[PDB]
């Protein structure tokens, strides 16, 4: 689920 | 339960209710609730169900409560059996349970237990848990609806509850106030200050209710701000509500808008329209209501919607009723600084697949034409071009609007009438048919070579025409008679003879009236000598005013203006006091 | 406020009957049915209908009508938001408000309604509290219930109910501490026949999924907050700090959560990622005409435009269509005259189009306008407004959670004239 | 026995067969009239409709009014707009069959008809209005009665005007006004009658209703003008004229072309009337002549 | 006599379709849809004796129906049939289904429809009533079941 999100 | 007789199955349910197995009881109750949800008559199970009201299985307890709510009003005697369970539950250390008991108890619509419920309410106010107190507020409301005579005591209880600093309680308490004793403002004065300060800390639904109440009293404590200095308390009210405007709850936003619309200084209140626009970004059901409010406002404060004009453009996906509301808003916002844009857009709108909308659009164009005289020549030209459109509704509607334009501007437009005379052959819609005839009559002296031909055509069709048309035939004929009896009196007589036997007595009444008036007779006196003045009297131009002008007395945001009806329970707003009431009462 | 509630399917059937103040006759629904019949579409059914003794407030949603019955004056939006919220709750517990979901979970939804509405007044309204009052119908839980006899109804008022942070639960922990942010923008645009921009604005909304242990105090800030205006705020947000610091400080609720919404000012020209070339020929009274549409990229910011769908409502003169798509899928409904073209995504090597002839009704006249175009599309990894988040900070907790955010722009109310 | 059973399927069939008997031997069927009335209390409207048909066949001068009282009782308690429209229609058809063959007391009939005007929401108010006119016109003997009842209906227009729908409640006013104007000689307070007609609320009525009102109003004015000029109350007549001066300017702005049309020509007439009365001219004779031309 | 016997749920989905009078497949489907709208829209308190549809060949015919839960049972018969007698026959048909399926349920209509048809065939042959004796119809049904089990 963590895939696809921009690290912030 | 299975594929069998319902009666037998209900008896099996009774067995389950009597059975010592909890799962049997659960099964039965779930089946029973299902029947309740389906609107089935499970009342025959009442004496069997009630026995499990004392069950220790909390899941069952909830199911039982549902059942009791649904049928206790009918089986009032049987319902009495559940009373002690509730009474004991009300003494339980678990306040969730106490509250639940309180609610259920109050929901039992049996007159016998009123004394009981009363006592329970009083104790509930003394519960000390805010959770229960919230429920107590609802209990008050409930009892009131079941027994109005207890109002005095209920008021005393509310008065007590109003002193509660908890924001989890006050909301419901205010609601109860409105439900029970909305006129007892003397109970609130002292509480205004914290109501204002704590409003932002109140749960969204409570906030809505509170604000409506606040506006209603504000109009008695304060005097219209629109030198006038602002009362610190007035200022408090407004400055505290300010931030609420950005709430996610549309109802809250509307409530805020209401406040400023009816209370805030007219030079300041303009800001709320910005938010009112963002409400149009939400669900359509909301938008419908919002648009009604916008339109209501726009009829007075056009400048509040002005800068957002394009946002009111109609999309083809909009429902007809939505398209209509937006159209009205645009109408009110039309002016000489933007009419050229609007007309282009309107021209497009006229060609919409939604003929109902297009018809309304045509009417709107006519309305804005009367509003802006400067563009009426072009309005007319476009409108006239629509007469060539193959669609019957489109043309018929434009005919009517043209008529209105000619009433506004009775200039030399005989060429339009000439065209209308030809159109009449194809016009089906009676209203337009009559309208054409009327225009012919109004300017028959400008088209005297055409009118008599139209006349005899209509005379032949008279019996098949609409009664409205027939009346125009009569009036037309009367004018033609008075000005040219030497060529038309025969046909006039025929028409009079037709009216003479027509079943619609209204026509006959008009017929005898006219006949006596225009036809020379035994008593042809002074008034008959003025028949030509009567029929050739110059008529005044029509006033195409917007319908929202009739909603000025309704409070903006209430059901009543969305209906345009003084809806049940609607309270009317007070007028601004000449002077403000003694301020220290609010201290 | 509310006396009763009827759940009505668009079919005209009643599925869920509720009564709070008294029993309302089902015959009251005939006034709705009449109005439904008078309207040419469920979308055009008046949300407010007056009957001799009752006021009907209703919401159309997902093929269902939520028809409430009220006998006294109640602010329409109060009711509408409430009912709408109920439907949202059903989506939370059963994936979506559907008649199937209702008939399969009758007891549960019946119970939910009893908790949410108390004698016509709002009671259980906050999701996270309600989630604890009544456990969601997890099949695993139902197994446990049949084994242990456990209830779905709690017996302890959730502590958060009496806290100063009512929008969330207390004592909730995660081993996988994480928080997801989703910046979604929608382009609202009106394009005329010439392809000129008539009207446009950007509608944005930021959602989030919070799986952070305890009571973390989040602080969200932007690199360019000046582009935000007319921003809505969920009550959990410390508005004052938004005003004085321009910082979104708050302790968020658990799980699925909408934080804010905003508008991008018209002062900045809204980039339009898609252009449309078009031509539809209608010879009056002809047995056929011509259809030609081309979809292409415009201000796509170097990103891929995907999930593209074109919907057109044709006039009664149209009987059928002879069209050949370059990709995706051409279909046409001759019953309702609806043209639907699944475009898919745009590859610059060849732009997508749909072209051929139109089968028209011979003897029927040509339409005065061509139907407007409703076009859907999505661009991932792109906030068309250029909105960019500066920082996401957390206070009060000690762990270092996964922090992630997405930026995506989708078609909003995007319609083209022709 | 079949009718007395609980099974609606055979109950219907029994009634159907009963109709077959009614058609040739109604003299025996009449004995079950009460039963048939009781049948209306079922839920299946096809039964209830069949019962109404049977009641139609069983109505005579010896039981019309009685059956009607029960029919009314039923429609009063009955729910369902279209059901009520049907009940109304049937009541009307039943009592009107063969030119009101079984009604000897039309005073009664009209008061019943008045009660039927209270059936809020009906789509056949114009039907009722037609019946109102038919009887008031035909049954000369009770016109005074009809006038008094219709004048009451006209006062009640502030409630009747709550529904301005085509063929709805407001159609009652169409008939009421027409009668009161034509039979104005049976008014006890024609001044009041006019004042009711002059109420601002009238502007919210359907165009054709307003048209009826202004036509009857000037007839009513002709009557009161004659009353006062006959009496010699010239100043009374001046007040009457002044009322016309102060009311027609409101109507001329009506959206309905014909209302504003009639209002305009009326006002022009009023202008001449004011001038002629200022010149001591007994214009009521000439004015009344405009209405005297038709009695039926 | 009997033109067709249809069984379908409250969504118009079929559970049994047996025609006696020849119709095209599309006509048959349409008859079912027509019937569905004509029957499923009727209230529980509506007379079970309805007029016939038009796709079947004319409204002179009748639609005799009975329903419970979510299932509808419709007997399309002609104008000369006894609506009352039919209804009686409908119920005893159901009684047979219970006797043979130890309480018939939707799942038997769904997964055992072949036997439902076998039973039905014993009840009605070619639109004509084949058997009215409920114990005899079960007897013959089981006689066939025994034959099948035997070899």
């Amino acid at each position: 689920s963590h895939a696809g999100y921009q690290t912030i | 339960g299975l594929f069998s007789s319902d009666l037998k199955k209900n008896e099996d349910l009774k067995q389950m209710l009597e059975s010592n197995k909890d799962s049997a009881k659960l099964d039965a109750m779930k089946r029973i609730v299902g029947m309740i949800a389906k609107g089935k008559n499970a009342s025959e199970l009442f004496p069997a169900v009630v026995k499990n009201v004392a069950s220790k299985n909390i899941e069952i307890k909830k199911l039982v409560y549902v059942y009791l709510v649904r049928y206790a009003e009918e089986q009032q005697d049987l319902a009495l059996l559940s009373i002690s369970t509730f009474q004991r539950a009300l003494k339980d250390p678990n306040q969730l349970i106490r509250a639940s008991a309180l609610r259920v108890l109050s929901s039992i619509r049996v007159p016998i237990i009123v004394p009981i419920m009363m006592l329970a309410i009083k104790e509930a106010s003394a519960d000390l848990s805010p959770y229960v107190r919230k429920n107590a507020a609802h209990a008050i409301q409930k009892l009131y609806s079941l027994d109005p005579e207890q109002k005095e005591m209920l008021i005393e209880v509310i008065e007590k509850l109003l002193k509660d600093k908890s924001t989890l309680v006050a909301g419901s308490v205010v609601m109860a106030f409105e439900e029970v004793c909305p006129d007892r403002i003397d109970l609130i004065h002292k509480n205004y200050r914290k109501l204002c300060n704590l409003l932002v800390d109140v749960e969204e639904w409570g906030q809505v209710v509170i604000i409506h109440m606040l506006t209603r009293y504000a109009r008695t404590q304060f005097v219209s701000p629109w030198p006038y200095t602002m009362d610190p308390d007035h200022r408090l009210l407004i400055r505290n509500t300010k931030p609420l405007l950005q709430s996610r709850n549309a109802a809250v936003v509307m409530a805020v808008a209401q406040l400023y619309w009816h209370i805030s200084p007219k030079s300041e209140a303009g800001i709320i329209s910005k938010s009112l626009v963002r409400l149009l970004r939400s669900n359509r059901e909301v938008q419908y209501i919002v648009l009604q409010n916008i339109a209501t406002m726009s009829i007075q404060r056009k400048g509040m919607f002005e800068p957002y004009l394009k946002s009111f453009y109609v999309r083809s996906t909009d429902p007809t009723m939505i398209k209509t509301l937006k159209l009205e808003i645009l109408t009110n916002l039309a002016n000489e600084a933007n009419i050229s844009t609007l007309l282009r857009e309107f021209q497009t709108y006229v060609k919409s697949q939604d003929k109902q909308f297009a018809a309304a659009t045509i009417q709107t164009i006519g309305r804005c034409a009367t509003n802006i005289l400067e563009v009426t020549d072009t309005c007319l030209n476009g409108l006239v071009c629509l007469l060539s459109n193959r669609d019957e509704i489109v043309v018929a509607e434009s005919v009517v609007v043209i008529k209105k334009l000619l009433q506004m501007q009775p200039a030399q437009h005989g060429e339009i009438i000439k065209h209308m005379a030809k159109l009449l052959d194809s016009i089906t819609v009676p209203v337009a048919r009559a309208s054409i005839l009327w225009l012919i009559g109004e300017n028959c002296e400008r088209v005297p070579k055409i009118a008599p031909d139209v006349l005899r055509k209509m005379a032949k069709s008279f019996t098949s025409e609409d009664d409205l048309v027939k009346l125009q035939i009569l009036n037309l004929g009367a004018k033609l008679y008075l000005t040219n009896s030497k060529q038309t009196k025969l046909l006039t007589q025929y028409i009079l003879n037709l009216g003479k036997y027509d079943q619609n007595y209204d026509i006959r009444d008009r017929t005898r009236f006219i006949r006596q008036l225009i036809v020379p007779n035994v008593k042809s006196g002074a008034l008959s000598k003025y028949a030509k003045k009567i029929f050739l009297a110059q008529k005044p131009a029509p006033l195409l005013e917007s319908p929202f002008k009739d909603r000025d007395h309704f409070q903006l945001g209430t059901l009543s203006h969305t209906l345009n009806i003084k809806a049940t329970g609607y309270l009317e707003l007070s007028n601004w006091p000449e002077v403000a009431p003694d301020p220290s009462v609010r201290n | 406020m509310i006396h009763s509630l009827f759940l009505i399917n668009c079919s005209g059937d009643i599925f869920l009957e509720k009564h709070w103040k008294s029993v309302v006759s089902q015959s009251v629904c005939d006034y709705f049915f009449e109005a439904q019949e008078k309207a040419a579409d469920v979308e055009n059914v008046p949300p407010v209908i007056s009957t001799p003794h009752h006021y009907l407030i209703s919401i159309y949603r997902d093929k269902l009508f939520f028809v409430s019955v009220i006998q006294t004056e109640v602010p329409p939006l109060f009711v509408i938001e409430f009912l709408h919220r109920v439907a949202d709750t059903f989506q939370d517990y059963f994936g979506e408000c559907s008649e199937a979901a209702i008939k399969d979970n009758v007891v549960i939804v019946y119970e939910l309604l009893e908790e949410m509405l108390d004698n016509g007044f709002p009671l259980a309204t906050e999701s996270n509290i309600l989630k604890e009052l009544i456990k969601p119908p997890t099949i695993l839980r139902s197994v446990v219930n049949s084994i242990t006899g456990s209830s779905n109804v709690g017996d302890t008022l959730p502590t958060g109910q009496l806290s100063n942070i009512p929008w969330r639960r207390a004592g909730v922990k995660y081993t996988n501490n994480e928080a997801y942010f989703d910046v979604v923008e929608e382009i609202d645009a009106i394009i005329d026949k010439s392809g000129s921009t008539v009207f446009a604005e950007i509608q944005g909304v930021i959602d989030a999924c919070i799986k952070l242990s305890g009571m973390p105090d989040l602080s969200l800030s932007f690199m360019n907050p000046r582009l935000l205006d007319d921003v809505s705020f969920h009550p959990c947000i410390r508005f004052k700090r938004w005003e004085s610091e321009r910082v979104l400080s708050f302790i968020p609720p658990d799980g699925n959560f909408r934080l804010i919404s905003y508008r991008v000012s018209s002062q900045n020209l809204v980039a339009i990622p898609v252009y449309v070339k078009h031509s539809i020929s209608f010879k009056e009274n002809s047995s056929c005409g011509r259809f030609d549409i081309t979809i292409g990229p415009k201000q796509n910011m170097g990103k891929t435009i995907e999930g593209i769908t074109v919907t057109v409502h044709m006039p009664k003169v149209v009987l059928n269509m002879n069209l050949t798509p370059t990709q995706g899928s051409y279909t046409f409904d001759p019953v309702t005259k609806v043209l639907t073209w699944d475009v898919g995504k745009i590859t610059p090597q060849k732009l997508p189009s749909l072209k051929g002839l139109v089968n028209l009704q011979s003897g029927a006249p040509k339409p005065e306008e061509n139907p407007s175009l409703n076009i859907q599309f999505k661009i991932q990894q792109l906030a068309i407004s250029g909105l960019k988040v500066n920082r996401l900070d957390m206070y009060g907790e000690k762990y270092k959670p996964f922090k992630g955010v997405k930026y995506v722009t989708k078609a909003g109310k995007f319609q083209v004239r022709t | 026995i079949l009718i007395e059973d609980s099974d609606q399927n055979l109950k219907y069939l029994g009634l159907l067969a009963m109709s077959k008997i009614l058609k040739t031997h109604p003299k025996s069927v009449q004995s079950h009239k009460d039963l048939i009335l009781q049948c209306l209390d079922d839920k299946d409207e096809s039964i209830r409709l069949r019962a109404l048909d049977l009641l139609y066949g069983m109505v005579s001068k010896k039981n019309l009014m009685e059956i009607v009282k029960k029919l009314m009782t039923h429609v009063d308690k009955a729910e369902g707009t279209t059901y009520r429209d049907e009940l109304l229609t049937k009541i009307i058809d039943i009592c009107s069959q063969s030119n009101y063959q079984y009604i000897t007391n039309f005073e009664w009939y009209i008061s019943i008809l008045v009660e039927l005007t209270r059936l809020e929401g009906t789509r056949h108010g114009h039907l009722i209005a037609a019946q109102m006119l038919d009887v008031a016109i035909r049954v000369k003997a009770i016109r005074k009665f009809a006038v008094s009842q219709m004048s009451a209906l006209l006062d009640s227009a502030h409630l009747l005007a709550s529904s301005t729908q085509r063929n709805g409640i407001c159609e009652v006013l169409y008939a009421a006004a027409w009668i009161c104007g034509e039979f104005s000689e049976h008014l006890q307070e024609p001044h009041h009658t006019l004042e009711a007609m002059l109420r601002p609320r009238v502007t919210t009525l359907p165009g054709h209703i307003q048209a009826v009102y202004v036509q009857n109003v000037v007839k009513l004015y002709a009557s009161i003008l004659q009353q006062k000029e006959q009496a010699g109350e010239a100043e009374g007549a001046q007040a009457v004229t002044q009322l016309m001066v102060d009311r027609l300017p409101q109507f001329v702005q009506s959206a309905d072309l014909e209302v504003q049309e009639r209002a305009s020509c009326i006002l022009q007439l009023v202008k001449h009337i004011q001038k002629l009365q200022a010149k001591d001219v007994p214009v009521a004779e000439e004015v009344s002549a405009l209405f005297a031309g038709e009695l039926n | 006599m009997i033109k067709a016997i249809l069984i379908f749920n409250n969504h118009g989905k079929p559970r049994l379709s047996k025609f006696y009078q020849p119709y095209s497949e599309d006509t048959q489907q349409q008859i079912i849809r027509e019937t569905f709208h004509l029957v499923s829209k009727r209230d529980e308190n509506v007379c079970n004796f309805l007029e016939g549809g038009l796709l079947i060949g004319g409204s002179d015919n009748k639609l005799i129906y009975r329903h419970y839960a979510t299932l509808y049972f419709v007997f399309c018969v002609d104008s000369s049939e006894s609506e009352l007698g039919i209804l009686d026959l409908i119920q005893v048909f159901v009684e047979t289904l219970d006797k043979c399926f130890e309480n018939v349920c939707e799942l038997d209509l769904i997964f055992h429809v072949d036997k439902v048809h076998n039973i039905l065939a014993e009840m009605v042959m070619g639109g004509m009533v084949l058997e009215t004796n409920m114990n005899e119809i079960v007897t013959q049904i089981d006689a066939q079941n025994k034959l099948e089990k035997s070899e």
